RNA sequence: UGCUCGCUU
């Protein structure tokens, strides 16, 4: 449990989960099933660009409650995060700038 | 694994470069064989061979 | 000109990751994507089209270097 | 009017040079001198 | 070959590992942490960041794998642009 | 107070094992992590 | 005014790739060295030209394009004897406050060498009669960050006669 | 028990013993004067090599007037090896 | 951010004027809103330096005229600083070379001043 | 933290690090063990090689050679513990180029 | 926080 073996070579990370496995032959070999509960918790930071702008708008409008959505928004100018559970998600989506 | 109560870990990368490297190098379709002797590990199993 | 002309999987992965990051950072697209919201998918399309503006700088152990274009290298 | 000073540089560590410090260098590095053996005060706030 | 590249068969134990490798950080992380660290402090041996273990410890991309080479951008440019002529000199 | 809207509706709401003091009006995350 | 050689590692974000690399580098260098005083060099005005521009790297971090560019830039740094023509932007009891035309209000001529009728009584009185000329004497620079300006220089006005204005 | 100290000891603790005054005499005075004369005369000696000034601003007509001139001693190249010739 | 040489080569005011005019025309031809908003000190310094050089008599100059003046002064064994000051000031009166210009003793000769005035006015 | 009851995350053990090294995913390994776990920005003085604070080096009483640097918090803790043990690691920084 | 215990991998 030392600093070399316990905190440098192997250390704990976030954005990870641990769950029991079950068989499902209806999925491809390169595909894995993720439950909705763990999917709503594990988030991915996507950068707003000219391609997925409308998809991110729809995700923000959906919000943290509906499965397809997001949980937080970090503005480009200021690094103050914004929780989507509160505030007007429609306004937050309409005010999505690139970056 | 044997599906007898084993717990497995699932990690989500937080970077596009890490995502691409995981998909390319650690691809399931690209790692169908082991580097030990080249034998394929991802193949048919019980209830499929029979 | 002495190294292998084939583009290795490590080079493929690094180029795809760099291009995906650039596209996620609002970089111009040179393949006219058709409803691809995934930067990694856009990067894979650009790689398949051979239009990624990245040049690999292969370094030899002694110190020499050599430049190889993505369109010049061979993909699988 | 305004002096030119760099904000941030992409500094990369080259190598770690291990060594030792003399008592003078230790004094220079340290900020204060710890001489009290107790930890907290006598008041009920228990301030250090 | 890795065991017999120095002309002598060196085992994988701590002794052979110290005789083969040179990274102070790696030798300390493997075994005899305090002993190796104090020996390095005494010898004043500077340890580089060429090895994978020290790269991971310092948090920099390791030289092996995708980090062996470097990438360049194929930007529209012109090397050695025309210089403005000096009239007074 | 909130740094964006200036409101004082700062509520401590833990979102999936993440302690976070967030504004209840505009949702501006004031502080996060403990 | 003098040329100064500099070597800068310029970082251009990915959304500027459609622009020309040389033009983007010039714009970035101007924005970075506009109205700033480099220590022991002087106040830089703008970029003169770019001599050498080597390969453009892309790091595995930010992902932007980092380019090491060698360039020459113009800086205002007299040679301890240069003659200038400024305007009096005020005056203090211990010395007049002359300022080059819209360039920099940092010239502080000491009033200790003119003919023996020198004094400033705070009424903006320049000097008792028997476009203001200036002779640079020495330069001086100082730092700013010292906890968790920078150019004043000395000015001289000898008995130049000044048949046009006393 | 040893009492606890709130403030650290003084950086320069006082001592009840003072240094013995210096020896007085014409000999000591003459030695001091000679050492001062040596300090003053050895800096101007050609053996006292100064830092070579560099990065001249400009060339002027007063260069010949302000040119520092000083005689330079010639080392004995017979005794000195050949690796020190200019 | 280190500098290699702060006194690489001295230049007159005409080169600075030409550079400022070129930068100004390129700016008004390729103005960018975000780039301008990021740093507005560039515009201010450029405009004010151009206005100062315009207030100065530096106008009506050309590289051919500068080269002719340099070749004419090369025969007067004058120093680079003296000729630079003369080119930057364009003195029309004799007193400006008699007293204001440094190193007057033994250099005026009371006969070369007429030639200097003719060359700076031509 | 470690436990689920303590809201702890998973551990990328030495075997996981070895698997990632064998795969060669350098950027993935970096993002896992440095960026997403113990990412931090420290201030190192380029003169003495010691760790500063708020862009200031108390050792040399100067701030011109102090520069920011990304480093794992565990690595910073190791450096501090070594400095306490009198094994002073002197970091000689340089440009990434 | 430390340690112990009992357990599924
Ligand atoms: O080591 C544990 C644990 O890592 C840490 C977690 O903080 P909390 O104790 O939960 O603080 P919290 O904010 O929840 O309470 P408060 O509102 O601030 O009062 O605390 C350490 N820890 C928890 N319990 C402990 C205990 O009983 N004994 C020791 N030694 N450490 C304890
Ligand atoms: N101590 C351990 N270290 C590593 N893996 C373990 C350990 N204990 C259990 N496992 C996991 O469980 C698996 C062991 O199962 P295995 O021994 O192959 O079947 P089994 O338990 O003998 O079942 P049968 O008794 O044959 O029905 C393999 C391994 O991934
Ligand atoms: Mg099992
Ligand atoms: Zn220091």
């Amino acid at each position: 449990q030392g600093r070399f073996r316990g905190n440098l070579s192997g250390k704990r990370v976030d954005f990870s989960g641990r769950t029991v496995i079950s068989p499902d032959p209806n999925l491809r070999i390169d595909e894995v099933a993720v439950p909705v509960h763990v999917a709503k918790i594990l988030t991915f930071p996507e950068k707003v660009n000219k391609a997925n702008i409308n998809f991110l708008r729809k995700l923000v409008q959906n919000g943290p409650e509906v499965h397809p959505g997001a949980n937080f928004i970090q503005q480009r100018h200021t690094q103050m995060k914004r929780f989507l559970k509160y505030g007007n998600r429609e306004k937050m989506a309409q005010e999505l700038k690139y970056g | 694994a044997d599906f007898d109560g084993d717990e497995m870990n699932l990690h989500l990368p937080q970077t596009e470069e890490a995502k691409a490297e995981a998909l390319v190098l650690m691809g399931t379709k690209a790692n169908l064989v082991t580097p030990r002797n080249g034998e394929p590990l991802i193949a048919a199993i019980q209830d499929f061979l029979t | 000109r002495i190294t292998t002309p084939y583009m290795t999987k490590y080079e493929r992965a690094r180029v795809l990751g760099t291009r995906a990051l650039q596209i996620a950072m609002c970089a111009p697209v040179m393949v006219e994507l058709e409803g691809e919201t995934d930067p990694l998918l856009i990067a894979m399309k650009e790689l398949k089209a051979r239009k990624i503006p990245i040049i690999i700088r292969r370094y030899l152990p002694d110190g020499s270097y050599e430049d190889w274009g993505v369109d010049e290298l061979i993909i699988t | 009017k305004e002096q030119f000073r760099e904000t941030d540089v992409a500094k990369k560590i080259s190598h770690i040079c291990f060594g030792m410090k003399s008592p003078e260098e230790m004094r220079q590095q340290a900020h204060i001198q710890v001489v009290s053996k107790n930890l907290y005060s006598q008041d009920n706030q228990h301030a250090p | 070959d890795l065991m017999t590249y120095k002309g002598e068969v060196l085992g994988i134990t701590r002794f052979g590992l110290a005789k083969m490798k040179e990274s102070v950080l790696m030798l300390a992380s493997f075994e005899k942490t305090a002993d190796h660290l104090f020996d390095a402090a005494y010898f004043g041996q500077k340890d580089s960041v060429c090895g994978v273990s020290e790269c991971i410890i310092m948090g920099i991309p390791m030289n092996i794998g995708t980090g062996l080479f470097k990438l360049l951008h194929k930007a529209d440019r012109d090397p050695n642009p025309p210089k403005r002529p000096l009239i007074f000199d | 107070r909130c740094p964006d809207c200036g409101s004082t509706e700062l509520v401590e709401d833990s979102h999936y094992s993440q302690s976070q003091l967030v504004c209840s009006d505009c949702g501006c995350v004031v502080t996060e992590g403990v | 005014f003098v040329l100064v050689e500099m070597v800068d590692t310029v970082r251009i974000p990915p959304w500027q790739f459609e622009r020309k690399l040389n033009d983007s580098i010039a714009e970035e260098l101007n924005k970075k060295l506009a109205n700033k005083v480099v220590y022991n060099v002087g106040l830089c005005i703008c970029l003169f030209d770019i001599t050498k521009l080597e390969d453009a790297y892309v790091f595995p971090g930010d992902g932007a394009s980092h380019t090491k560019v060698h360039f020459r830039c113009v800086v205002f740094h007299p040679f301890l004897d240069e003659i200038l023509i400024g305007k009096i932007k005020g005056c203090s009891p211990e010395g007049v406050h002359v300022s080059l035309g819209f360039f920099d209000d940092i010239l502080i001529p000491p009033e200790s060498l003119q003919q023996p009728a020198k004094f400033d009584e705070a009424e903006q009185v320049w000097v008792w009669e028997y476009g203001e000329e200036i002779r640079f004497r020495v330069v001086d620079e100082s730092f700013v960050d010292t906890s968790p300006y920078t150019l004043v220089g000395s000015i001289s006005e000898p008995g130049l006669g000044l048949l046009s204005w006393w | 028990l040893p009492d606890v100290v709130l403030k650290p000891p003084p950086l320069f603790p006082d001592t009840d013993y003072k240094p013995v005054p210096l020896k007085t005499g014409e000999g000591e005075e003459y030695m001091l004067a000679l050492k001062q004369e040596l300090r003053e005369t050895m800096k101007r000696m050609p053996y006292f090599i100064e830092t070579p000034e560099e990065r001249q601003d400009i060339e002027r007509y007063s260069k010949r007037y302000m040119k520092v001139y000083k005689e330079e001693w010639i080392p004995d190249w017979r005794r000195l090896p050949r690796e020190m010739m200019p | 951010m280190e500098v290699k040489d702060a006194n690489s080569a001295l230049l007159s005011n005409y080169e600075v004027f030409q550079l400022l005019t070129d930068l100004k025309e390129q700016r008004k031809e390729s103005g960018k809103n975000k780039h301008s908003s990021g740093q507005q000190n560039l515009n201010t310094i450029t405009y004010e330096t151009l206005k100062y050089i315009s207030k100065t008599p530096c106008r009506h100059q050309s590289p051919e005229i500068v080269r002719e003046f340099l070749t004419a002064l090369k025969s007067h064994k004058l120093t680079k600083a003296e000729k630079l000051q003369l080119l930057n000031h364009r003195p029309v009166t004799a007193v400006e070379i008699q007293l204001m210009v440094e190193e007057s003793e033994e250099r005026l000769t009371e006969e070369q001043i007429e030639a200097l005035l003719h060359t700076v006015t031509s | 933290t470690e436990g689920r009851s303590r809201d702890g995350g998973l551990r990328l053990g030495e075997m996981e690090r070895d698997c990632l090294i064998g795969y060669g995913a350098s950027m993935l390994l970096l993002e896992r063990l440095m960026i997403s776990s113990d990412a931090f920005e420290v201030d190192v003085c380029g003169q003495c090689g010691l760790l500063g604070y708020s862009g200031w080096c108390h050792y040399c009483k100067s701030s011109c050679h102090v520069s920011s640097l990304r480093i794992p918090y565990a690595c910073k803790l190791l450096f501090q513990e070594l400095q306490s043990m009198n094994i002073i690691p002197r970091l000689k920084l340089s440009k990434y180029n």
